[PDB]
């Protein structure tokens, strides 16, 4: 567990942390430990941050995962939900409702710009997708972001 | 190896006249030493027909401590006859479905279970016990509980099973877990049934209930060319077919559904499929909705419901109406999945004709707002089942794409080459006619 914390703290490098996190997971169900719980979302987090969010339904319906349903594998879901469906706004949704969950978890801090970031490039390709001339005002209505952020980040898009 | 067939036809009509005197104790300790001698001789025949004395002997006593004791004690002797103990359990199974009290009856069937746990001899008795305890439960009231002893067993492995009861397992075990609600695990145990099954000598009345559970399954989130396809199923079937209602409503089903589905190359060949057939004329006004929307022109919701709006949803005396637009939400859902493909359709027919259009113009055409003809096409866009990009200042939607000088010089040559087939078909009618006509 501690070796996935470090290695996913700033390596950049997801594949061996969610393996290592599988590992203790694997390792505290075992002993029918308590913090099996945080051993999962670590490595749901793991999988939203590795960009496959189609995985986590996998994850958490895993023969092993079943007992552990429950808020923070709610929490993560609806996270890795908002991901797929490419929703800012749901994952500002998922943040307001799970704060206890996502917001008190010291790594899941520490990731939640990163994921922030990501989630706010994907949104405003899916929303400009269907569009050549498209107004930057609009952008920013559809987006529910500040015209002059909307447009700073797409400027660093196109750079 | 020593028969001992003489000595237990003597012995046993014995040992049942002081059974019914109420010699119970020494006739089992007698029937229990023949039966060691019987099982050290190896003699199957013997060894069973002791088994089934005994059982039947203990049970016509109310004696049902006793019973589940012998019951248990036979089944764990050393060396036991595995034909022996089938032939008991059978038995016994024949008398749990004559006892009547609840937990006797629980008591009884749960002491055969532990016996028949895991013996390839003894499985179908097993399963059977395992259906009948279930439907206990069930009756009891309750449905998880149910569900889950159902699903603990695996049907599609028992090898000495008939396919006919192991496709009833699995029907029961889908609508068990349906009843739970339990969708993932529904579709699971579904995937075991063999379609091709249903064509043999009989299979009907199965085909029909595990088509219906099919269609439920489906319909719960929304799987329309799937649902079509089982009321197709359903709609083939020669029971349904014999009686003019049902096959008057799986078509209506059917043709529902099909106009439902999302467009796509199966969705259009079985809409062609649909319309080709001449048992539609007796269902004119779903003829109707089919062939417009199997035609390439521009079709009005308003139109739509003006038409055929009471008939697809409220029906007729003479058509009775279907649950596929009831008042039900489910009802509320499908009628704006209907109206979005509605929508869909006049956008693909006026992308086939049309190279620029005006927002205002396909939100006009549309009977929508702006606002929300632009979220339809971009949807539309975003999920790639059309081609459209919005030019928002201008607002002009086009719909052709990008031509490459390649792509212009290939159509160039196309042209061409066309063009000299042409020559050579009009050359070979030219020189036909001269033959024709002119060697008189």
């Amino acid at each position: 567990m501690q070796s996935g914390i470090i290695h996913a703290a700033e390596e950049k490098d997801w594949k061996t942390a969610y393996s290592y996190f599988y590992e203790a997971f694997e390792g505290y169900d075992s002993i029918d430990s308590p913090k099996a719980i945080t051993s999962l979302k670590y490595m749901l987090l793991c999988k939203i941050m590795l960009n496959t969010p189609e995985d986590v339904q996998a994850l958490v319906s895993g023969k092993l995962a079943l007992r552990y349903a429950g808020r923070q594998t709610e929490a993560l879901k609806c996270v890795a939900q908002a991901s797929k469906n490419r929703s800012l706004a749901d994952f500002e949704k998922a943040l307001t409702d799970y704060r206890a969950e996502l917001r008190d978890d010291p790594i899941i801090s520490t990731h939640l710009a990163k994921l922030y970031d990501n989630l706010l490039e994907q949104n405003l390709i899916r929303v400009i997708e269907p569009f050549s001339r498209v107004q930057i005002e609009h952008i920013s209505s559809l987006i529910k972001l500040s015209k002059a952020d909307v447009e700073r980040k797409l400027s660093q898009m196109i750079l | 190896e020593v028969d001992y067939s003489a000595t237990v036809d003597q012995r046993l009509p014995e040992c049942a006249k002081l059974a019914k005197e109420g010699r119970l104790q020494e006739v089992i300790e007698t029937l229990l030493s023949l039966e060691k001698q019987t099982r050290t001789a190896s003699d199957m025949v013997s060894t069973s027909r002791i088994l089934v004395a005994v059982v039947k002997m203990c049970y016509e006593a109310k004696e049902w401590d006793l019973l589940n004791e012998n019951i248990m004690l036979l089944s764990k002797r050393r060396s036991q006859l595995k034909q022996a103990v089938a032939k008991m359990v059978q038995q016994c199974c024949t008398y749990v479905e004559e006892i009547t009290d609840l937990p006797i009856k629980l008591r009884l069937i749960d002491t055969l279970r532990m016996v028949t746990e895991g013996k390839i001899y003894v499985e179908i008795e097993r399963a059977r016990l395992t259906k009948t305890l279930a439907t206990i439960k069930e009756q009891n009231g309750d449905v998880k509980e149910a569900a889950s002893i159902l699903q603990e067993l695996q049907v599609e492995t028992y090898g000495s099973m008939e396919k006919k009861e192991r496709v009833e397992f699995i029907l029961e075990q889908m609508r068990l877990c349906l009843a739970v609600k339990d969708y993932i695990r529904t579709q699971i145990i579904s995937k075991k049934i063999n379609t091709k099954f249903f064509q043999e000598e009989n299979t009907e009345k199965l085909k029909l209930k595990y088509y219906n559970l099919m269609i439920q399954l489906d319909q719960h989130e929304g799987s329309y060319l799937s649902i079509c396809k089982h009321y197709r199923a359903i709609y083939d079937t020669p029971c349904i077919q014999a009686e003019s209602e049902k096959w008057q409503q799986a078509l209506k089903s059917v043709v529902l559904y099909v106009i439902l589905a999302p467009f796509d190359n199966e969705q259009s060949d079985l809409v062609h499929r649909i319309s080709g057939d001449k048992k539609l004329e007796e269902i004119p006004k779903y003829k109707d909705l089919l062939k417009l929307f199997t035609t390439m022109e521009l079709m009005r919701w308003s139109t739509l419901v003006e038409d055929y709006g009471m008939e697809l949803r409220k029906g007729s005396l003479e058509s009775p109406a279907t649950d596929v637009f009831g008042s039900t939400e489910e009802g509320e859902k499908r009628w704006k999945d209907l109206k979005n493909r509605v929508v869909e359709h006049n956008i693909r027919i006026m992308a086939k004709y049309y190279t620029r259009i005006t927002m205002k113009r396909m939100a006009q055409l549309l009977d929508l707002s702006v606002d929300e003809s632009e979220a339809f096409l971009s949807n539309l866009v975003v999920n790639k089942t059309i081609f459209a990009k919005v030019d928002r200042l201008a607002g002009i939607i086009n719909f052709q794409r990008p031509k490459d000088p390649n792509n212009l010089l290939n159509d160039w040559s196309q042209k061409l080459n066309s063009l000299m087939s042409l020559v050579n078909k009009t050359t070979h009618l030219i020189a036909k006619e001269e033959m024709i006509h002119n060697l008189q």
